[PDB]
């Protein structure tokens, strides 16, 4: 909502999304464990108009805790890093 | 890059004030203050000719087009015509069978008036005028009998009345015969009568109910604007269902409703649906 | 010609009738004369 | 607002009638540019089934239509030529839309000839309002019928003849004349007479009635096939009229049934 | 103004339901009789010369001077599925589904069903709905 | 207990394809609903309806977002007879026929309409039939446009 | 000078002229054909796969 | 290419030297200007190099049996009309057609395109609430084309003409048995009900 | 519109006579729709251009597209000094010529839009009439409940015609493949080399090659036989609405019937008129005998 | 402003003849107005009117809604006894 | 929109906010290096319609400096309402009004050399041209997010692309998003649609269950004896005797089975 | 179910076309088949080479 | 609430003490007073004229009256749509013909079980085809 809020408000709103927010935003999806959102909200940006005129930017740090909140948390089909084995899942899997 | 709708399409003496941007006059506070002052007044007046083209009537803006497309440079004479074609015409009416004769309005002349009518359709009979034995009673007047009547001849379900004929009589069966409440109506510039027609749907009247406004004729009652306003609207829906008639200080029989579109006030006389 | 395609449509033939009618109605012919010859018989004797 | 054309008006039926009893119903420029403006209005109109058009005559006229009033027109006609016999006089006075040397002459002049050609141009405008009319009745969206009841001069003859519903009374009658008054033929009807169909049916009939004035009326209207409709009814206008009130929907075959069934019970003969 | 305000309307009479219209009345609802022709009006067929009116002349309906063709218009159907409801509708058509019989409707959708003395002759399986009743 | 259906003609399983979707896909502004309502042998609203649906189906298919926008665009006379309601009598929500005026025409009523439009004529078909002559005024569109905070 | 002709006969003020001609190239029916069959029919057919 | 639009493009003939010794006849029509080939005859904005690679890539599966694995099944699988999925026809798609596309249908969801996909779910957009204004719907071809750009229609003759409606007043003669319908045919009902 | 539809409807009525086909309601309409879109394709281009009307001398010209939507109006400082009646009847009769003009355009588009037309329909209608089970009878021989009766007089009149070869069936692919074993032939044989290499050879291969179409052009990419759709061999509407609900099939069976009794009551109208027209019928029912004696 | 407010009162050619001009003749400064609005200045433009506007239709139909739990649906008939429950909400 | 040069031609109307004055454009370059799109000064004055909201023609005029080609050289004005033949939606623009001498296009006979600027590109269907693959891609200025000549698999392969749309098993195939679509008047009819509570719009579609009260009694009397009618107020709960129970989005038109 | 029946065997088996008097057989006024005039007609002749 | 009313009120005999008053009496009241009310549509129509809330199915109508002009206006010159019956058409066969007539279109045995299309069902039919018949036939 507040990102919404941002460019539709006359008083305080910028007129184009500035890098602050977009960081911002991201963090935030980052710092909620949420993965699908983060991912969609990555591509929808560099799918913007302030990408293409170099306005915003994907920085390292952006890039990289990116990458680590897609490491630790669940992927759908498949295991991923930040997975932990359980010992005794042997009871179904068979192997321990 | 065609470009439709600007021929010249460059002004090159034309230029913005505030671009061009020329020294400012300095005026003394008489100059600045008169300025202002009739600039605000002339943004008033074009903030009025705005409001006065919204607000015209469509009426108004058809004869203002067609007025200005017949207009010619020279404002020129009328032409002479044969003796007369102005003369309006006499109503078609069936001389055979009739209610009444079609009377010319050649022979105005001759006619009386409601109270003192000359000898015109002897053959048929004659209504009479309706009048108090004593005083307690009430005063009738031609508008109480005549809803009266048209009220008994549709419980009998006939196709003809004959009505008394005074002025805001007529008015009414016109204003009747415009909400499609009666099947037609003819004034024969017979002086006591006139004659309406009935309209009956599914068996039954046209009419549920018709009634006079004032029992008297010492009695009358005045309709504001709001009144009238507030008989159309029924809690908040716009209901023309009912009509209401009156006269007007211009001596107009109208219904409520282009009453209320241009708001005058208005005596009452009956109500119909 | 009289062929069932060569008699003029309804549009063309008020259009002919009209070219005839103009070109004659200009002649002293009609107008001074034949408009009146068909008056009933005591509107003459009233215009006498 | 002349009274001119009066009309009566059903729930799903309209009647439109011509009252002008004492010209023979000759229809003025004015009034014809209004029939025109009736007609369509009630043939447009969204509950019209049938719009009939008859003559309103109370009785002191048997026509239904006449053709352009020959009175008017003959008289502005006159005037016209009036002024611009006194136009050539001052022209002639002074060379003994017309440039001149002379500044008094050019102004009465001209003043005179602008005038001429106003009075030429309500001739014009009559001519061509009636022209008009006749294609409106003939081009009606919805079905407009011509009840006919008395006698046709040339262009009410057209007004009649080319609804596509035209009904004819024994009344009916047809007069397609004019070189008697010294002018061509006006009103349509030439068509119909130059059918290759009258060609067939009536070899010669075509001049015999363009040539001589003679009268047409019901029996001949209806072998030449013009019109397909007839009716020994009195006032076939009101059965007309209480029949459409008893009809119920607006769905084009409820229309087509309650039209046609009206059609052949009165107006098609039979026995 | 109004300000009568649609929105606040209405009276609560606690756990009463009553029913409501989002546009018309049901009954106006389906209206197949005209659009798949089954009234009377196409059977007896009587007036259905009459589309072709036209015909009437030979040489017009084929050089196309006049644009009305039709009976109410231009053509035929130009529009043939909306017009025609303009009319006010007095005698709507209701409910036709003859999938079932009478009966079989009645008895699913109508406590009515049950109690079949209760009604006369001429309802009896009319009724598709469930009756209060209050013994006053 | 669902077996039966109003309306065999149309079916729901058919209008799956959506009909030319091969050519308004490619150029929809000379693509007006007027084109393709042609095609439905049914009234008004029931077929733009129909067509709304095509448009969404059509947009789902290609993997493209569909313009939400539509609805508005096509239902255009029945949005603003909406929201001027809504301002009239005060409510939210969508104006139903117990709330519509009970004004009563004569007969002859729509006929300045009806020259007006059967006098009309149009450089091009675009101007013919475009998504905005409804409106005319500010007043429209600023009521056509007030759901777009954007526009 | 619009319709006034000159000395020698040559218009004056040369005469609009009409670009009006019958386009040859506008069968709907190749425009929307069927969907995998090539045919420039209307008619809906439903094919096997 | 039947049309006015379906003129090529730029090709070399080399130096007057090889001009002249190409052409022995050479007739001069009056200048008129240079119209842009279409898209779809501009060889680098319709190459297809990639998708005649994955035709060729398949080419060896084309050349085998169809078997269903379904073992058992004989009745043909009925697709219907005009599904989106059984579109064979192309009217204007070129490469070019094909990439806006492309890039239309990345954009909307990415997820459509991994082989193993990730979680998919909304997340806020950079134009505004109202984005889909700037995004909607499929690329549009240019209208120049569109408009201009379809093939000569070879002219039907008034004889085809005459055939076709000879045929047609053939078909609405009578058949024998329909006005009175025989016992026998009325025999035939059954409903599934 | 109306022309069309009256043609579709004697189509489909037609279809449900003579074999017990119904076509669907969908098709129908699609049918329709497609002349619409036809012209309205017609429309747009017809709009890109102009015509010109000219009233006196050349005094007054009028630019007006065949539509009849007005454009330019050029007059001569002479019409200037008329009256306002006669510029206005002059410009409105320039303007009456213009629209003739275009509309001369119009018509003859409009004939182009019928034969397309009717080529869009010869796969249905020549489908209905082309089977080995078609018939016919005269119009004016009784039918009575057993079967039809035979018309007595002048056993020469009456000649029966047959479409179909009576031998072994020869239907229209088979002759559109002749078409190109033909095309063929010509094409690989030398004086049919030579006449490929000149101007004749590729205008032909402009306009019929759909081979040569490369990927992504508009138009046909493959050369199509002719459609098949014989009507007693093929089940359309009629089996789908037996199976799912007897209601709606016994309406649209009753709809057929309805448009079929329709068209023939207007094939008897017109064939009245002729009748009239020639003077061999009365205005009026004669003959009672012929109507009230069965 | 009404009709009760107080009245504002009232050969050759006068000097409003000249201004004017037949709107056949090519004006002053050829301003560019939009055809569509010189259309409705006039009173020729086809009207649309709220009257002329039909039934809104529910498009895509919302969700379902699942009964939501009152205080006079309970399975027990206490909880909804006369010294707790006064009414479902 | 067509194309020529390499580049984009869109027709387009100019229109004061009332919609009262009106231009028409019929080419204009669409050219993304312009941040704002630019008009000749000579039009500033034919566009202002003088309304009752915009008591002057304009909400705003000012001078700014605004040297592109080729110190208040310019008059930034609006808003000025623009429609491109292609996009349904109006693009608003506060173009930049530039007389003759500041920068003069006459380029060629009677062409004005106007063109489009991101200020409306960003508001059109127009700006999906701009995104990597469209044909607007080639003319953006130069940038570090965007490279130059990458053909479109390599770009969208570097973000997430790695096969064609739906190819894998895995992932649902694009047309199975939407298999039903639910129209009333097609089928099964219209919905039978109850209010408890003031309005329609102010109650619920629910009928109270039979848990309530009030409908206790009368339910059992309606279990026990079955066939004689009985009063009460159980009529109004959501359970009845008749097989079909009352509880919304009942279909009461369906002609079912 | 008697009712219904009878409805769809009369909706089934009705006729349509023109028949030798020119009209309907539902047609208004005109009718056909009169008190089995057909019926005898076919009695009487028979249908045999 | 019976029938159903939002926005109906009603009251009997002025003052609620007004004689006669009885359960009977206030029952029937309102069921006359119900009995006797005249729905809107229908007053309309009594009077000849259209509701303003019926206008809107006017529109279609008026819609293409204004988009009808030119080349949708247009009909074919010289072509009716009405094609009279000429000449008669049969193209019926002997059995032993269409017996092997569609064989290089179809398969062979085109009409083999189709007893309205031969006049010998049984003809074409393979042995244990005909069997079936009357196999089901006991
Ligand atoms: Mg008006
Ligand atoms: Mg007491």
């Amino acid at each position: 909502a507040l990102w919404y809020r941002a460019t539709e408000d006359p008083y305080f709103g910028t007129p184009q999304h500035t890098q602050r927010q977009a960081e911002a935003l991201l963090k935030v999806y980052v710092q909620a464990k949420q993965r699908g959102k983060a991912i969609d909200f990555m591509n929808k940006l560099r799918g913007s108009v302030e990408y293409l005129t170099g306005d915003i930017t994907i920085t390292t740090v952006m890039q990289e805790s990116y990458d680590a909140l897609l490491d630790t948390t669940p992927h759908p089909h498949l295991l991923t890093n930040g997975f932990t084995l359980e010992s005794d899942a042997a009871k179904y899997t068979g192997e321990v | 890059a065609k470009v439709y709708g600007a021929v010249p399409p460059l002004g090159a003496a034309q230029g913005h004030r505030l671009l061009h941007g020329k020294r400012e006059r300095e005026g003394s506070l008489f100059a600045v203050a008169n300025d202002v002052k009739r600039d605000e007044r002339l943004l008033r007046q074009q903030l009025n000719a705005l409001l006065e083209e919204e607000r015209m009537p469509m009426q108004a803006r058809l004869q203002r087009n067609e007025a200005v497309s017949s207009h010619e440079a020279v404002p020129q004479t009328p032409l002479v015509d044969l003796p007369g074609v102005e003369r309006r015409r006499d109503l078609p009416a069936d001389p055979i069978t009739r209610l009444f004769f079609q009377h010319k309005g050649d022979h105005a002349l001759y006619y009386g008036t409601y109270d003192k009518p000359s000898v015109q359709d002897d053959d048929r009979v004659q209504i009479e005028k309706r009048v108090p034995r004593r005083r307690e009673e009430n005063l009738y007047t031609p508008i109480y009998d005549f809803c009266h009547r048209i009220r008994e001849a549709t419980e009998q379900r006939k196709r003809f009345v004959v009505v008394p004929s005074t002025i805001e009589t007529r008015g009414c069966a016109r204003v009747m015969h415009d909400h499609g409440l009666v099947a037609g109506f003819r004034d024969f510039h017979n002086d006591r009568a006139f004659a309406v027609e009935l309209k009956y749907f599914q068996g039954d009247s046209t009419i549920n109910v018709i009634e006079p406004c004032s029992y008297d004729g010492r009695t009358e009652f005045e309709w504001s604007p709001k009144m009238m306003r507030r008989l159309l609207n029924t809690h908040g829906i716009h209901n023309r269902l009912v009509v209401y008639i009156c006269r007007t200080a211009d001596n107009r029989i109208i219904d409520h409703i282009h009453a209320v579109k241009e708001n005058i006030g208005g005596r009452g006389l009956m109500m119909v649906h | 010609d009289g062929a069932a395609e060569n008699v003029m449509p309804l549009a063309e033939t008020l259009g002919t009738e009209f070219k005839y009618f103009t070109r004659l109605m200009r002649r002293p012919d009609f107008y001074r004369v034949g408009v009146h010859t068909d008056k009933s018989v005591e509107k003459w004797e009233e215009i006498k | 607002a002349n009274r001119t054309i009066t009309g009566n008006d059903g729930r799903f039926s309209k009647t439109i009638m011509i009252n002008e009893p004492q010209c023979n119903q000759a229809l003025s420029a004015k009034t014809a540019s209004e029939l025109s403006k009736e007609i369509d209005k009630a043939t447009n109109a969204v509950y019209s089934k049938l719009s009939v058009l008859e003559a309103a005559q109370s009785g002191l006229t048997d026509y239904f239509c006449g053709g352009l009033n020959f009175e008017i027109v003959g008289f502005e006609l006159h005037m016209a030529a009036m002024l611009r016999e006194r136009a050539a006089a001052i022209l002639e006075r002074s060379g003994a839309c017309a440039m001149l040397l002379e500044k008094a002459d050019e102004r009465e002049v001209n003043k005179l000839l602008r005038d001429a050609s106003r009075y030429e141009d309500r001739v014009d405008d009559a001519l061509r309002q009636h022209a008009s009319l006749i294609w409106r009745v003939y081009t009606a969206p919805r079905p407009l019928m011509t009840l006919t009841n008395g006698k046709c001069r040339g262009t009410g003859c057209g007004l009649s003849l080319f609804a596509k519903y035209c009904a004819l009374k024994d009344s009916s009658e047809f007069i397609f004349d004019g070189p008697n008054v010294g002018i061509t033929p006006y009103g349509g009807m030439t068509r119909l007479l130059a059918r290759p169909e009258t060609s067939l049916k009536y070899p010669g009939l075509a001049e015999f009635v363009v040539l001589t004035g003679a009268s047409l009326f019901a029996g001949d209207a209806l072998r030449l096939g013009w019109t397909d409709l007839f009716t020994t009814i009195p006032d076939m206008t009101y059965h007309i009229k209480e029949w459409f009130d008893t009809t119920e929907h607006m769905h084009n075959d409820a229309v087509a049934w309650q039209l046609g069934h009206l059609l052949e019970t009165c107006f098609k003969m039979k026995e | 103004k109004n300000l009568n305000s649609w929105y606040t309307k209405g009276t609560m009479r606690g756990g009463v339901p009553r029913i409501y219209y989002a546009w018309m009345r049901p009954g106006s609802f389906t209206r197949r009789r005209f659009e798949k022709m089954r009234n009377p009006f196409v059977d007896l067929e009587t007036g259905t010369s009459l589309y072709f009116r036209d015909t009437r002349d030979s040489a017009e309906a084929i050089a196309h001077a006049a644009d009305s063709k039709g009976i109410k218009g231009m053509d035929n159907a130009i529009d043939l599925y909306n017009e025609y409801r303009i009319v006010p509708d007095l005698y709507p058509e209701g409910f036709q589904w003859k999938h079932k019989l009478n009966t079989e409707y009645n008895q699913w959708r109508s406590n009515t069903w049950l109690t079949p003395d209760l009604i006369p002759k001429e309802h009896r399986g009319r009724f598709l709905c469930n009756f209060q009743l209050n013994i006053v | 207990r669902l077996r039966y259906e109003i309306n065999e003609d149309y079916k729901v399983r058919d209008e799956l394809g959506p009909e030319l979707f091969a050519l308004w896909s490619k150029a929809p502004e000379r693509w007006p609903p007027e084109r393709l309502s042609k095609m439905y042998g049914l009234d008004f609203t029931l077929v733009r309806k129909i067509l709304v649906w095509h448009h969404f189906k059509a947009c789902y298919d290609a993997c493209v977002e569909p313009d939400w926008s539509l609805p508005k665009r096509l239902f255009a006379l029945e949005w603003i007879r909406d929201v001027r309601a809504r301002k009239h009598g005060l409510f939210y929500g969508k104006m139903r026929f117990a709330e519509q005026k009970i004004t009563f025409y004569s007969d002859r009523f729509l006929f300045r309409d009806l020259v007006n439009r059967r006098e009309a004529s149009y450089a091009n078909v675009w101007e013919m039939d475009d998504p905005y002559r409804f409106l005319q005024t500010e007043q429209d569109y600023e009521d056509y446009w007030g759901d777009n905070y954007d526009v | 000078g619009l319709g006034e002709v000159d000395d020698k006969g040559e218009p004056k003020v040369p005469p609009l002229q009409s670009n009006a001609s019958v386009p040859t190239n506008v069968s709907f029916y190749e425009m929307a054909r069927h969907p995998w069959e090539d045919r420039a029919s209307s008619w809906r057919r439903d094919g096997f796969t | 290419g039947g049309s006015v639009l379906d003129r090529s493009v730029a090709v070399p003939i080399g130096d007057s030297t090889q001009v002249r010794e190409l052409f022995v006849e050479t007739k001069v029509l009056g200048v008129e200007p240079l119209q842009s080939p279409p898209s779809w005859r501009t060889p680098f904005r319709n190459d297809f190099a990639e998708e005649r690679l994955k035709e060729l890539q398949r080419a060896p599966f084309k050349r085998e049996k169809y078997v269903s694995l379904i073992q058992g099944k004989y009745t043909p699988k009925v697709k219907k009309f005009g599904y989106t999925q059984h579109t064979t026809v192309d009217d204007f798609e070129t490469k070019e057609y094909k990439d806006r596309l492309l890039s239309k249908q990345f954009f909307q969801n990415p997820q459509a395109f991994e082989v193993v996909p990730d979680r998919h779910e909304r997340s806020v957009q950079f134009g505004g609430k109202w984005e889909y204004q700037r995004t909607h719907g499929l690329p549009t071809v240019d209208r120049n084309e569109l408009e201009n750009g379809w093939s000569e229609v070879e002219p039907i003759s008034d004889g085809e003409m005459k055939v076709i409606e000879q045929a047609l007043r053939d078909i609405s003669g009578p058949r024998p048995g329909n006005f009175v319908k025989p016992p026998s045919k009325t025999k035939s009902l059954q409903l599934s009900e | 519109m109306e022309v069309y539809r009256r043609i579709t409807e004697r189509v489909r009525g037609a279809l449900w006579a003579h074999h017990g086909r119904l076509m669907s309601e969908r098709q129908f309409h699609r049918i329709l729709a497609f002349v619409y879109n036809n012209k309205y394709e017609y429309q747009i281009r017809f709009d890109r251009m102009e015509v010109v009307g000219r009233e006196w001398g050349g005094r007054v010209e009028v630019v007006t597209t065949p539509a009849g939507f007005l454009k330019r109006v050029r007059v001569n400082p002479c019409v200037e000094d008329l009256t306002l009646y006669q510029q206005q009847q002059l410009i409105l009769s320039a303007y009456a010529n213009a629209c003739a003009d275009g509309r001369k355009l119009m018509e003859q588009a409009e004939m182009n839009i019928y034969k397309q037309f009717l080529k869009d329909l010869k796969p249905i209608v020549m489908g209905i009439r082309d089977n080995p089970e078609f018939y016919t009878v005269s119009e004016n021989s009784i039918e009575t409940i057993g079967g039809v009766l035979q018309t007595g007089d002048s056993n020469n009149l009456c000649h029966t015609h047959r479409t179909i070869p009576a031998a072994k069936a020869r239907q229209p692919a088979d002759e559109v493949r002749a078409r190109q074993e033909w095309e063929q032939k010509w094409i690989n044989s030398p004086r049919g080399q030579s006449w490929a290499l000149t101007l004749r050879g590729k205008t032909y291969f402009a306009l019929h090659g759909p081979q040569y179409r490369p990927r992504g052009a508009p138009g046909a990419k493959k050369e199509t036989l002719p459609l098949d759709i014989p009507a007693p061999y093929t089940a359309m509407d009629e089996k789908r609405l037996l199976k799912k609900n007897w209601m709606a099939y016994l309406d649209n069976k009753h709809v057929a019937e309805v448009m079929w009794t329709r068209v023939k009551i207007a094939d008897r109208e017109k064939r009245q008129r002729l009748l009239q027209e020639t003077g061999r019928a009365w205005h009026r029912p004669i003959n009672e005998e012929a109507i009230n004696r069965w | 402003g009404g009709p009760g407010s107080p009245v504002r009162g009232p050969r050759g050619y006068t000097a409003e003849w000249r201004d004017l001009r037949n709107p056949m003749r090519p004006p002053e400064f050829p301003t560019p107005w939009e055809r569509k609005y010189r259309q409705y200045a006039r009173g020729q433009h086809p009207s649309y009117d709220m009257v002329y506007a039909g039934p809104m239709p529910e498009i895509f139909p919302m969700r379902r809604d699942f009964r939501k739990p009152t205080r006079w649906d309970f399975h027990d008939i206490e909880k909804q006894g006369k010294y707790r429950t006064s009414g479902p909400y | 929109f067509r194309m020529s040069g390499g580049d984009m031609f869109v027709e387009y109307k100019v229109l004061s906010r009332d919609h009262r004055r009106s231009i028409r454009v019929e080419d204009a370059i669409v050219d993304p290096t312009f941040k704002r799109t630019v008009l000749p000064l000579g039009w500033l004055e034919l566009l202002r319609s003088p309304s009752l909201r915009l008591p002057t023609g304009y909400f705003v005029e000012e001078t700014v400096h605004v040297s592109l080609p080729n110190e208040a050289n310019a008059i930034i004005a609006g808003p000025v309402v623009l429609y491109i033949t292609g996009q349904s939606v109006p693009v608003v623009l506060n173009p930049y009004f530039v007389p003759e001498g500041t920068w003069d296009m006459r380029t060629r006979d009677g062409e004005l050399d106007l063109r489009l600027g991101m200020d409306a590109i960003e508001q059109c269907t127009l700006f999906s041209e701009l995104r990597p693959g469209g044909l607007l891609y080639g003319k953006l200025p130069e940038n570090p997010n965007v490279r130059r000549n990458e053909s479109l698999r390599a770009t969208l392969g570097r973000y997430g692309m790695k096969c064609d749309l739906a190819e894998s098993p895995l992932v649902p195939r694009p047309w199975t998003r939407m298999r039903y679509m639910f129209i009333d008047e097609l089928q099964r009819g219209p919905k039978l649609t109850e209010f408890v509570g003031h309005n329609p719009r102010n109650g619920t579609p629910w009928r109270f269950s039979q848990n309530t009260k009030y409908f206790r009694i009368g339910i059992w009397r309606d279990t026990i004896r079955r066939n004689d009618m009985n009063e009460g107020l159980h009529a109004h709960s959501s359970w009845q005797k008749s097989p079909q129970q009352s509880v919304p989005e009942v279909r009461f038109l369906a002609p079912y089975p | 179910m008697g009712e219904r029946m009878r409805a769809i065997i009369e909706d089934y088996s009705k006729g349509f076309g023109l028949g030798p008097h020119g009209h309907s057989p539902t047609h208004d006024t005109i009718h056909y088949n009169t008190l089995n005039a057909e019926g005898e007609r076919v009695r009487d002749l028979g249908y045999t080479d | 609430c019976a029938f159903g009313f939002q926005h109906a009120g009603c009251r009997i005999n002025l003052k609620a003490t007004n004689n006669p008053k009885s359960p009977t009496h206030t029952v029937e009241g309102v069921f006359e007073a119900v009995k006797a009310l005249r729905s809107v549509s229908e007053i309309a129509a009594s009077r000849g004229k259209v509701p303003h809330s019926l206008i809107y199915n006017i529109y279609p109508y008026l819609e293409e009256i204004r988009r009808r002009k030119g080349m949708m206006a247009m009909h074919p010159p010289g072509k009716d749509g009405l094609l009279m019956p000429d000449r008669v058409v049969d193209n019926r066969l002997p059995d032993h013909l269409k017996r092997g007539y569609y064989d290089d279109v179809y398969w062979k045995d085109f009409f083999a079980g189709s007893d309205e299309h031969l006049n010998e069902p049984r003809m074409g039919l393979r042995g244990d085809e005909m069997r079936r018949r009357l196999e089901e036939a006991q």
